[PDB]
């Protein structure tokens, strides 16, 4: 059972880190819109004034 | 045979006017103009990736 097992943690390990990169990704995507979306409030304001 | 060319006069506009339209959605699909971030293909799909 050793070896099944510890190339069974292997596997999954690299699993883990593969979703820890899609979650990083999807953040930086958030981040990006809410700047987008700021910036258009800002040059509303900048047509207002 | 007047009322035949009568339709063949317009059969040619109708042909132009639903390609239009079609080649409209075809590029819109591809790099969304991003108004809103409901979905867009193959610009974000790469950049994600």
């Amino acid at each position: 059972l050793l070896e099944r097992l510890l190339g069974e943690m292997e596997l999954e390990l690299i699993e883990l880190r593969r979703a820890l990169a899609q979650t990083i990704a999807t953040f930086k995507s958030t981040e990006r819109q809410r700047d987008a979306q700021q910036l258009i409030a800002q040059r509303w304001y900048e047509k207002a004034q | 045979e007047r009322k035949y060319l009568e339709l063949k006069s317009q059969k040619n506009l109708y042909l132009a006017r639903l390609k239009s339209a079609i080649a409209a959605q075809k590029i819109e699909e591809i790099a969304g103009n991003l108004d809103n971030a409901s979905a867009s293909s193959l610009f974000e799909r790469i950049e994600t990736k």
